This record gives C-alpha cells, sequence and structure tokens, in this order.
DNA sequence: GCCTTGACCCTCCCCTAAGGGGAGGGTTTAGATTGTGTGCAGTCTGACGCGGCG
DNA sequence: CGCCGCGTCAGACTCGTAGGAATCTAAACCCTCCCCTTAGGGGAGGGTCAAGGC
C-alpha cells in the first residue's frame, strides 16, 4: 500500500482516480440509463401530489396563448413539435380530471397509479421539473418542520419518551384523539406537555389547511416524497459513476493547458466541474460516446477559468480573446516575413484600428514579484528600489507649517469680521469652507455684502504692507 | 425566431430591435423569462411592415407609436403633411 | 463707510431622436479522444526524533 | 525498553553600476449597461456688478 508514502496531491488524486475503471460504450448507456429512470422514479413519484400537475397544466394553457412556449416545458416524448403535446396534454387532463373526484378507500388506488404512468411519458425540462421538486421539497420541509416542532414543545418541557409518542398519532390527522392517551398514562412527563395542550393547537391545526391543501395522507405524502429521495438517490449515485469512470478523461484534456497561469490540479478541478455538468447534460438517446459532448464542456470549463482566474490584474474574457487573437496573427506574421511585426502591419491583417491594437499590447502584460532578483544577486530585490510617491516631504511639510504661521499673522492684522468672513470662505481652521450664502446667513447677511467685505479684506492683503510674508510662498 | 434571425429577415440591426421593443413600439413575442432572449413570430414581422412602411415617410418613432396604437389618427398624417411641404418650401 | 437690490453672469449637470458602438457578462458547442512530466545535484556539520534490532 | 543508523532541519560579509524574463492560448450567440451622437435648452448652485438706501 501507498498510504503514507508521498505528500504530492497530484499523485494521491492520481492514486484514488485511477482505483476506478473506463467504461465501454455499454457502460455509458446503461448509466445514463440508470440515471433517466432515477429521475422517471423521482417524476412518478411526483405525479402523487396534483398541484404540481395543476401548475404544469397551467404553463401549458400559457402555452397556449403564448405567455410562454412548450419549448421550454418539455423537451421531447418518449414511447419538439407543437402538435404532438396537444394530444399528450388532453389525454393527462382528462386522466386528472377523472382521477379528482374519484376518492373511495381502496379505489383511490388505481387511478392515481396510472396517472403516475401516463405522467411518466413527459420528459420536461430541467427548469419546471426542478421548480416542481423543490416546490414539493418546500411543502414537505415547512410540514416536517411543525412535524418537529411539535416534539420541540414537547422537549422544551421536561424529558422526551417518543418512543411511543407516535401509536396512534398516525392516521387519526383531524384531533387530539392521539393526544388525550398520553395522560392516560399519568406519569410526571405526561403531565407537562398537556398544560401547553392548548398552545400546540396552532400547530397540528395549521394542518386545518394543508390537509384540505394537498388531499392526500400525512404519511402519503411524506412516503412519496421518500420515495422521490430514493429515486433521486439513485439518479445521483449513478451521476457519481460517470464522473467517477471519466476523469481520465479530465486529466487527458487538461494536460494541454498547463502553463497558461493556472497549476494543474486546478485545471483539473475546473474541468471535473465541467465533466460534472456534462453528465447532468448527456444525452445516451443520441448514439454518441458521452466523450464527444463531454470534451465540449471539460475544454470550456478549462479555458473559461484561465481566463477567471489566471492574471493577477484579471482581463474580461472579451479582451483575453482579443488577445489570444492578436498572438496567432502575431504568429502567422512573424513565420510569413521573418519578423516580428509592428502594430500598423498588425492592424492591417486584423479588421481593427491601430490605437486600439496598441492598447490591447500595453494591455497583456503580468506583474513582476517584488521578490525579483536585481542583478541575479539574492541581496537585493525589485522592492527595494520601489518608492513611496505618496509622502509629503519635509520640507514641503514644513512649508506648509510655515504657511499656516504666516496667514495666521496675516489674517490677525484684519477686523475680526474680515478676517472671519475670509476664514470662512475658505477652509482656514475649520473643517469646510462656506459659500456667500452660508457665511451671510450665519452673519444674517446678503450674499453680496459678504463678497464686498471678503473683496476689500483681499483687496487689503494685496497691499506689499501685508503681502511679503506670503509672496515668498509663491514661484515662476 | 431569435433577434439576429429577425434581424436578418427584417434587414435592420439588432439595436433597433431593442430599441423598438424598450420604447414599447415592437414588442417580441415571447422573452425568455431567464436568459432574457427576445424571441420574435410572423406576427411581429407584420408589425415591423407597418413600422417601416411609416419611417420611410419621416413619421417620428412617438408619432409612429400613436398611429399604431390608436386609430382615426387623420389629424396626424395632415401634421405631417404640411410640415413636409413647409419643408420643401424651405 | 455698512447694507440691500435687482439684474446679470459663470460653470456644471442633465436632457433632447433614434439608435451606434462597445464593454462585460452569460449560455452552449453531440464523430472520438480517458494517468503529468519537469528537473537537479561538487554543503558540511551539528543536532533532534524515530524505526528497528537486541 | 535501550541504543544505532537514518530521515530531516537550520546556518553560512556591505560600497558603485546593471538591473527582467523571454513557450503554451475558441467561437457564436444573446443580454444589460454605459457612453455617444445635433445644436444647444433648462435649471441648480454659486458669484458678480453697478444702483443706490441709511
Ligand atoms: C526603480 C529602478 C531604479 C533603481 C528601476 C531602474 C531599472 C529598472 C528595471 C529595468 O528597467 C529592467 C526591468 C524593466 C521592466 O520593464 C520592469 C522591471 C525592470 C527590472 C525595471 C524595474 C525598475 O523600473 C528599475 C529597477
Amino acid at each position: 500500500s501507498e498510504i503514507g508514502r508521498t505528500t504530492d496531491p497530484v499523485r494521491m488524486y492520481m492514486r484514488e482516480m485511477g482505483t476506478v475503471e473506463l467504461l465501454t460504450r455499454e457502460g455509458e448507456i446503461d448509466i445514463a440509463k440508470r440515471i433517466e429512470d432515477g429521475i422517471n422514479q423521482v417524476q412518478c413519484s411526483v405525479a402523487e401530489y396534483p398541484e404540481a400537475i395543476t401548475y404544469l397544466l397551467e404553463q401549458y394553457d400559457r402555452v397556449e396563448a403564448e405567455e410562454a412556449r412548450l419549448s421550454d416545458l418539455i423537451t421531447g416524448f418518449v414511447d419538439i413539435d407543437p402538435e404532438l403535446a396537444r394530444e399528450k396534454f388532453a389525454e393527462l387532463r382528462a386522466q386528472y380530471v377523472v382521477t379528482r373526484d374519484t376518492i373511495k378507500h381502496a379505489t383511490a388506488q388505481e387511478e392515481i397509479l396510472k396517472l403516475s404512468e401516463v405522467f411518466k411519458q413527459f420528459r420536461l425540462v430541467p427548469k419546471q421539473f426542478d421548480y416542481l421538486v423543490n416546490s414539493m421539497r418546500v411543502m414537505m420541509d415547512r410540514v416536517r418542520t411543525q412535524e418537529r416542532l411539535i416534539m420541540k414543545l414537547c422537549v422544551e418541557q421536561c424529558k422526551m419518551p417518543k418512543k411511543n409518542f407516535i401509536t396512534l398519532f398516525t392516521g387519526n390527522e383531524t384531533s387530539d384523539t392521539w393526544f388525550n392517551a398520553a395522560i392516560a398514562m399519568n406519569k410526571p412527563w405526561s403531565e407537562k406537555l398537556h398544560d401547553v395542550s392548548e398552545e400546540v393547537h396552532r400547530a397540528l391545526q395549521k394542518l386545518q389547511q394543508i390537509e384540505e391543501e394537498t388531499g392526500l395522507t400525512i404519511e402519503q405524502v411524506k412516503d412519496i416524497n421518500r420515495r422521490m429521495s430514493i429515486g433521486e438517490a439513485k439518479a445521483r449515485r449513478a451521476k457519481k459513476e460517470m464522473v467517477e469512470a471519466n476523469l481520465r478523461l479530465v486529466i487527458s484534456i487538461a494536460k494541454k493547458y498547463t502553463n497558461r497561469g493556472l497549476q494543474f490540479l486546478d485545471l483539473i478541478q475546473e474541468g471535473n466541474i465541467g465533466l460534472m455538468k456534462a453528465v447532468d447534460k448527456f444525452e445516451y438517446r443520441r448514439g454518441y460516446k458521452f466523450s464527444t459532448y463531454a470534451t465540449w464542456w471539460i475544454r470550456q470549463a478549462i479555458t473559461r477559468s484561465i481566463a477567471d482566474q489566471a492574471r493577477t490584474i484579471r482581463i474580461p474574457v472579451h479582451m483575453i480573446e482579443t488577445i489570444n487573437k492578436l498572438n496567432r496573427i502575431s504568429r502567422q506574421m512573424l513565420q510569413e516575413m521573418g519578423r516580428e511585426p509592428t502594430p500598423e502591419e498588425l492592424a492591417e491583417r486584423m479588421l481593427m484600428p491601430e490605437d486600439k491594437i496598441r492598447k490591447v499590447l500595453k494591455i497583456a502584460k503580468e506583474p513582476i514579484s517584488m521578490e525579483t532578483p536585481i542583478g541575479d544577486d539574492e541581496d537585493s530585490h525589485l522592492g527595494d528600489f520601489i518608492e513611496d510617491t505618496t509622502l509629503e516631504l519635509p520640507l514641503d511639510s514644513a512649508t506648509t507649517e510655515s504657511l499656516r504661521a504666516a496667514t495666521h499673522d496675516v489674517l490677525a492684522g484684519l477686523t475680526a469680521r474680515e478676517a472671519k468672513v475670509l476664514r470662512m470662505r475658505f477652509g482656514i481652521d475649520m473643517n469646510t469652507d462656506y459659500t456667500l450664502e452660508e457665511v451671510g446667513k450665519q452673519f444674517d447677511v446678503t450674499r453680496e455684502r459678504i463678497r464686498q467685505i471678503e473683496a476689500k479684506a483681499l483687496r487689503k492683503l494685496r497691499h506689499p504692507s501685508r503681502s511679503e510674508v506670503l509672496r515668498s510662498f509663491l514661484d515662476d | 425566431s431569435q433577434i439576429g434571425l429577425f434581424s436578418k429577415i427584417c434587414r435592420v440591426t439588432i439595436k433597433t430591435l431593442h430599441y423598438y421593443n424598450k420604447i414599447g413600439l415592437l414588442v417580441p413575442a415571447y422573452i425568455n423569462p431567464d436568459n432574457g432572449y427576445r424571441f420574435y413570430t410572423s406576427d411581429q414581422l407584420m408589425k415591423f411592415h407597418q413600422i417601416a412602411s411609416l419611417r420611410q415617410l419621416g413619421f417620428t418613432i412617438t408619432e409612429i407609436v400613436t398611429l399604431t396604437q390608436d386609430e382615426n389618427s387623420c389629424h396626424i398624417i395632415e401634421r405631417r403633411r404640411l410640415e413636409i411641404q413647409k419643408q420643401i418650401r424651405d
């Protein structure tokens, strides 16, 4: 056994990946058949709940007047043109209505099963079928969460036996007939929850609407949903066997992308995501091999992840493709001319203007490491030569402080009103500068008078008696 | 029929169809909810032909909207005719 | 001089009709393909922790 | 359990100028969103110019 011998996650992955053998042309077909039988079982278990079929026939009468098209409702039929769907929808509606009234109780299990097997014929688009199964999951999980809030409160009270709290709770479904039997033992635990016997009502009386909103029994709903779970675990275990058998295909494709910015296991994992999508989308009834379809999705995922995350500064996919196209045009022009082309002629063989190609050539460059050795030494690196350009020079800070002092000096040599409106008009020793109207309203004076005051104060400061300190803070 | 096929059937740009859908002059027969893809139908071509017939007479777009959504608009064709002769004099 | 007043004036931002142009984002794509792929190294000497033998 | 060879880890000079590293790589569709096009119009916000009134 090779366990504990290597550190490489590539070797560990290849080691655990090679323990699944490749499928034949026949192995892919019956794995795909297992997937489609799992999904068919999920659908025939969905058919027991009626409102999903009601929503689907709502969708069809919306297709009738074209609020939508049935090309988005069904992908085809198995025993898309819109005339056969009329036949199948009519025969399905004639089944749903003939099931709706027949309620009894042994007779009620003939029509539901034949409607299930006649609803099996519709191979829906994934969106509608997923909507139906998620709708049923929400119905069953809210019903289930009040089902276990029934026991949530029973744990809120005291010690919790529910080994035999389930004895006659099954089947009554209308009232507290099962609830009265709990105090019939008169053990202390059977005390507690009973004084909460009123507060429990709106849980199991909210059942009062839902058993009138679903039509079928609590365990009937729960068990068609557990049959849905069995069907989807069959379809999910069969999808896992098709992904696990085809990981060599992903490595086979991913080895051709190995040095474009992403590492080999990164490419393998992105291609594995593409392969899982391919398994979800594959159709074996087209007669093609799984490799033929799956290569498209694996290559899509790998190239998309290279466009997404191979670069520090991310370039969008449209510019990534412009760069790739420019590069292969440059390769052709370098081969056919023996000389690296200039952007002028590189813009004439391409369809693009020259100023567009110049920025495309300036746009595709990867950052240098600041641990790059300069001089190819190991003592001085590129980061040692890069300067903080946001630092204020200490002579500039000292000039700023001297200028604050000088304007403080000249503003002390003005009237208190003029120095105030001139410290307020500008942001001097305030956090914000003000407009003529704000300075005026603070003084309860007009805008134009404040303009006059500040213009006069500026004219005073223009005189060389008050200006020779400040004129030193100017340049050529 | 997607917008690219309809733009080639109609011999008009795609952005023209986008504008006509935005203003409400020519609305696609079915818009795909998730993608947003506009799909068109022969009954949309019968209306784009009317749009083109009116737009070749120099009618403004809003005049075309008023003419195709509200009937008995013979005062608008007279306004456009008088404006055309005035522009001819000018 | 202090203070209003009515008339002007500035820049800046958003709007015009009918789309053009482009950026940046999604989606699929069905002959068949099913295990990577490089080096490189002329250090020595302590010193510590551990399988494996006794 | 005690000891011996093996696997592993951690250390090993500061001035000038040169000075990096250099491979490899979809396409056709659709969408929304943003800016752009005349020749200026309209308005908000903020200033400015002469009149005088005390």
